[PDB]
């Protein structure tokens, strides 16, 4: 698992220090270009993300390819890779698998107005509360399939000969047995046992189904990098019951109970302790999204090297000797 | 200044194989010099870095032909070739029918077979049994004295 | 230009609650209602409905691992579901050289903003202009928009992405309302098989030169 | 200083050409710019 993006989130900094009340407005008023500075942090923040996977998704993108009809490999069993009629069987089994908070993205702030009894620190209805936001992906679930699709029919005929500006729709069996013959295994052998290897690699390729548990370390890293979003936004909604040396932590209540000249300096302690938490927060997203970007050209690396090529040096793509590599979209990666 | 000075020695060291990878030799690995195929590379000084600048070599106008994997001497099954670098491609060129010509892997134009573009391999069940004209490379030397 | 976050809706307390050990001032004939409460001495802003009894009865007031009311227990015998009022979130999608803008509502439905949003109260004092057309909201995957017409047209790239795969499209060469166009996939030149010991070559017949700059 | 700097890019471009169709690392042959440029072509799959 390569990831390549973070969620990307804006928070309300009005909304975040004051929730409301306007006698935190004017007590913030005088704090000037705080809230600007985190807004215009996290602005630009969201906008590399989005160029980082403009410019990953248009170097993964194919010029030519073939059409992922049903039976597409042949004697090798590659169903689970079809999209089924968008995306594949395996990608469903893996976005399956893993546990993610559903978001919105769509009449999710009327989900939450019923909302039943709060599922466990719901951080999907605490964005209308805290004042943060989480911002939809640039694409769609469809578009992604259809670029990782297209990137699938293209990966026979990727070209025995100099492949990059030609394409030869070549079938899958052909492609692999070329594969093979390149590792040092002969044509008389080949031409043998063709059952034989196909069967070896259906029961290789079949094995997936049945492999995403506690011991596959690939899926313990996507549900890492789903953890980690979920950390940081709950670190986000729990600053706000934070009571930094005040008789409360609702702005609400002090107002309530305490007289201007006590109310300023609650409210003054609670606005500098919110936009310390606020600037941590910018601070760590923009570390996570540095370390994403990096990432994110690993991946632009290894699409280039080994799903659209066969690969000579060990180690890169995977053990034993490189034959093909497959890709599907993940959670962040 | 310590999160940045660490920064750049990394993209100091990126820049360190472009140079070693894309300006002093053409590179055959995709997408990392440039889009396309690599083909030259050059690099200048910019304010805190280097600028580079890759020609590549950008394809257009494709057009589809029918090509076989190999072609092997009807009568002689165990004598066949492959190209090299290249297509065997069916030409339409107002001439004898079924005739198989090469063409490079990047540039439509085809010319006639010869031992310069092609290898002998082994036969397969894929390759074409060609009874006549017999390109140069097949033709079974039986010209005795 | 681009897609910019501001300030948020607030729901505004429609009525109050009191309760202690008129008729009109009960949690009851309120479910639903964004309510100031005052329950014996707690006090807050929220939205009361009706939940299954749970926590312990003779201690009415029901709390959350970070000390969060979430629920309680009235004098009329009903188990209440206590939440907080939640705010609408407001982006503006901003064209610069039209100087055009839209207004996007968060994640919302459209059947909860109006053309006035009086229901609602913020900071700011006043919102975009939006002339003349003023038709209803537009519902996209995104959200409500306001300010958007549905176009139905497909491009290769936008500046402002709303979101998931839309684009606000500008009226660019009086600059007519933005449009709500989509991002559609450039299908690569395909290549079919054949079923026999042939295959098809796609080959380029012409080609250019191209400087990549880094 | 830049001209140092500009010395070590000149340098670099005037070795471009000659980088060596044979191991080319511990020799250099001082051919035109248009044999290079050809001899690149016919790499990548142009025919002579």
């Amino acid at each position: 698992y390569i990831q390549t993006t973070i969620q990307k989130v804006t928070v309300d900094c009005k909304q975040y220090v004051c929730n409301g009340f306007q006698k935190c407005e004017q007590l913030l008023r005088e704090y000037g270009q705080f809230c600007s500075k985190i807004n215009q942090a996290l602005h630009g923040a969201n906008l590399r993300q989005d160029d980082s996977v403009r410019n990953l998704f248009a170097s993964v993108k194919s010029s030519q390819s073939s059409p992922i009809i049903p039976g597409f490999g042949g004697d090798f069993n590659l169903t689970l890779l079809e999209p089924v009629s968008a995306r594949s069987a395996i990608e469903d089994l893996l976005f399956d698998k893993v546990t993610i908070a559903d978001p919105g993205y769509m009449q999710g702030y009327d989900d939450c107005m019923q909302q039943g009894p709060a599922s466990a620190r719901d951080l999907i209805c605490a964005q209308y509360v805290a004042g943060y936001k989480v911002l939809p992906p640039l694409m769609d679930v469809n578009m992604e399939a259809a670029y990782t699709s297209s990137l699938l029919g293209s990966i026979a005929g990727v070209g025995w000969t100099a492949g990059l500006s030609s394409f030869a729709a070549i079938p899958f069996a052909q492609s692999i047995f070329y594969r093979l013959n390149g590792v040092g295994i002969t044509q008389q052998v080949l031409s043998e046992n063709q059952k034989l290897i196909a069967n070896k690699f259906n029961q290789a390729l079949g094995a997936m189904q049945t492999g995403f548990t506690t011991t596959n370390e690939a899926f313990q890293k996507v549900q890492d990098a789903v953890n980690n979003n979920a950390q940081a936004l709950s670190k986000l909604a729990s600053e706000l019951s934070n009571t930094f040396g005040a008789i409360s932590a609702s702005i609400g209540d002090i107002i309530q109970r305490l007289d201007p000249p006590e109310q300023d300096a609650q409210i003054d302690r609670l606005i500098n302790g919110r936009l310390t938490t606020l600037n941590a927060f910018v601070a760590q997203q923009l570390v996570r999204s540095e370390s994403a970007a990096l990432s994110a050209q690993l991946a632009k690396d290894k699409v280039n090297e080994c799903v659209k090529a066969q690969s000579k040096r060990s180690g890169f793509c995977g053990q034993g000797t490189h034959i093909v590599s497959f890709v599907v979209n993940a959670p962040n990666g | 200044q310590l999160v940045r000075s660490e920064s750049a020695a990394l993209s100091a060291q990126l820049a360190k194989d472009k140079v070693n990878e894309c300006v002093k030799a053409q590179s055959k690995r995709s997408g990392f010099c440039g889009q396309g195929t690599h083909i030259v590379s050059f690099v200048v000084n910019a304010p805190n870095g280097l600028y580079f600048m890759h020609v590549g070599y950008y394809p257009s106008n494709h057009i589809e032909v029918v090509s076989a994997y190999g072609l092997c001497d009807a009568a002689n099954p165990t004598n066949c070739i492959a190209p090299v670098n290249g297509y065997f491609i069916k030409t339409n060129n107002t001439r004898i029918v079924d005739e198989w010509s090469y063409t490079g892997s990047s540039f439509y134009a085809p010319e006639p077979i010869t031992s310069l573009n092609t290898k002998y391999v082994a036969p397969q069940v894929t390759y074409q049994n060609i009874s006549t004209n017999l390109p140069p490379p097949l033709l079974g030397n039986s010209t005795g004295i | 230009s681009g897609v910019y976050s501001v300030s948020s809706f607030e729901a505004k307390p429609s009525g109050s609650v009191v309760e202690q050990a008129a008729n009109d001032t009960k949690i009851a004939s309120q479910l639903g209602n964004c309510v100031e409460y005052s329950l014996y001495g707690v006090s807050g802003r929220g939205v009361f409905q009706n939940c299954t009894a749970v926590g312990v009865r003779q201690q009415r007031f029901v709390y959350d691992a970070y000390q969060n009311l979430v629920g309680y227990y009235s004098d009329d015998g009903n188990y209440y579901c206590l939440r907080a009022c939640v705010s609408v979130p407001v982006s503006v999608i901003y064209d610069k050289e039209t100087k055009t803008h839209a207004t996007l509502f968060g994640s919302v439905a459209c059947e909860h903003i109006s053309s006035t949003m009086s229901q609602y109260s913020r900071s700011t004092r006043s919102m975009l202009k939006r002339r003349d057309s003023t038709y209803g909201p537009l519902q996209t995957p995104v959200g409500c928009v306001l300010g958007l017409v549905n176009s139905s047209l497909f491009v290769e790239d936008c500046k402002l992405p709303l979101g998931q795969s839309l684009c606000a499209l500008p009226d660019t060469p009086v600059p007519g309302e933005m449009r709500l166009a989509s991002i559609a996939f450039n299908h690569p030149i395909q290549v079919d098989q054949l079923n026999s010991s042939y295959f098809k070559l796609s080959i380029p017949t012409n080609f250019s030169f191209g400087v990549t700059q880094e």
